[PDB]
């Protein structure tokens, strides 16, 4: 028993990283068969961060300006391309460490594990969502652009996301593997905001179904709530509407601990009233909102 | 204040 | 900018992990150079756990009863030993992916990251601390002994801790690599209890310096209080007691900040005292004593 | 209750 936010193992990507400089500005890459991937404002300097036209960067730049170094052996660049937001650089070796590896862009509410990464080396794992306004509320310092989130299912690493960015409030924002950015944000050291973000809250019901799994009941009611009724009770607190499709997907857990969605909807709302009355669930004082039905099942067994 | 690329 | 739970790259562990099986019990082993080290209770049948005689149980094994399987290739069991509660079984191949390594023996308020393992499969990694009551509050299921917590400083993985065994709380107790357990208890299914817990001061001061490094700043005052004073209002809010050298290992993080260390301790004085009022630190509203001031510098730069 | 070898 026991609940934690929990990253997949990272030992796959650790073997894709690598560390692209050019000129004086280094970040990390991303490494699969013969091809580098990495955020494309490595071929910025610091003065042209304002509104940078990296169409016209680039043409200035030549296979030999980008230095790829895989530990500390060179990677040669043998071409080089500009696919959205994010550059492509091939290089005539291919990683034997290549992963089976797909890349897919994820829903606002989804998880994943970010590996960050400072001069192509791994320094840790950590396990983020994706906000319902697009930004990610991570852990990243100068130098991480180019680090990647992902999931793993069977053997396959699927990269859903490449950090870019801090906005001015400290959150992240970065693209998909195809270079295409995660909301309305630009690589540009603009002035930009997030839209306000929302609760999750299918998932604070998934983690209410992992508290319960694992002892936590005091919150447990007799009561139950129609869709509807509780639906207006989430516009108010900030809270992201319940669908149908949100009571299916929580079938499973439902069904394991003999909770009725639309019961456990009822404690919500009650969480929601009165607050937690000095209690704790799960270890937290606050309601959870980044693991997802698929989380918990994940780590709570039957 | 900015964003920061990183 | 941002502060998360933050484990370590899990790649150099996920290659010593293996499973163990004897009769009908499986478990998890650590394979490192041409030896796997596991939990003794493996040995073990459903029956012989209230009280086993590991002494006697293991005199009635042979090498062929261990059956050890590095992925999908079975390692051929050349010895058997027991050192205190696990088992060194020789096997004739060297694993391959061995990284430099240290045996180390933590202490209550340090981290650590976990690889949790079933089947000799990595599933998942994350951040742990030993308690002061010498328990940790992870995530474990059946099948998850012989998962083992670890540091990493340079390139040499430091292996503090192997999991054995869930507590009738919810929270874990094992063993360092050596075989010794971490506080009181012993691998019987007995009624076990752990004594009464405490709150890592040094630890929740810590994370107060990163969240100022991150801008919260609402709880800081302009008032100090002493050594002395402080320990008192500890004492009373079951805080650990606070030491001159707690006070140097956070001097770095006070000189970054500009906040003496007396200085934070009146603000957690306050916090005691008062609580949050519906306010937030690093995204919590309680105060986190998991982060050592190490993992504090480590993630947070300059 | 009891411990669990797990």
């Amino acid at each position: 028993s026991g609940f934690r936010k929990m990253a997949f193992p990272s030992g796959k990507v650790e073997g894709c990283m690598v560390q692209v400089t050019c000129g004086t500005t280094t970040l990390n890459g991303l490494w699969l068969d013969d091809v580098v991937y990495c955020p494309r404002h490595v071929i910025c300097t610091s003065e042209d961060m304002l509104n940078p036209n990296y169409e016209d960067l680039l043409i200035r730049k030549s296979n030999h300006n980008f230095l790829v170094q895989a530990g500390n052996v060179q990677l040669r660049v043998i071409g080089h391309s500009m696919q959205n937001c994010v550059l492509k650089l091939k290089v005539d070796t291919a990683n034997p460490k290549t992963p089976k590896y797909k890349f897919v862009r994820i829903q606002p509410g989804q998880t994943f594990s970010v590996l960050a990464c400072y001069n192509g080396s791994p320094s840790g794992v950590y396990q983020c969502a994706m906000r319902p306004n697009f930004t990610i509320k991570g852990s990243f310092l100068n130098g991480s652009a180019g680090s990647v989130g992902f999931n793993i299912d069977y053997d396959c690493v699927s990269f859903c996301y490449m950090h870019h960015m801090e906005l001015p409030t400290g959150v992240h924002a970065g693209t998909d593997l195809e270079g295409n950015f995660y909301g309305p944000f630009v690589d540009r050291q603009t002035a930009q905001a997030a839209g306000t973000d929302t609760t999750i809250t299918v998932n604070v019901l998934a983690w209410l179904y992992a508290a319960v799994i694992n002892g936590d009941r005091w919150f447990l009611n007799r009561f139950t709530t129609t869709l509807n009724d509780f639906n207006l009770v989430a516009m108010k607190y900030n809270y992201e509407p319940l669908t149908q499709d949100h009571v299916d997907i929580l079938g499973p857990l439902s069904a394991q601990t003999g909770i009725a969605v639309l019961d456990m909807c009822a404690s919500l709302k009650e969480l929601l009233q009165n607050g937690m009355n000095g209690r704790t669930i799960l270890g937290s004082a606050l309601l959870e909102d980044e693991f997802t039905p698929f989380d918990v099942v994940r780590q709570c067994s039957g | 204040n900015r964003a920061t690329l990183q």
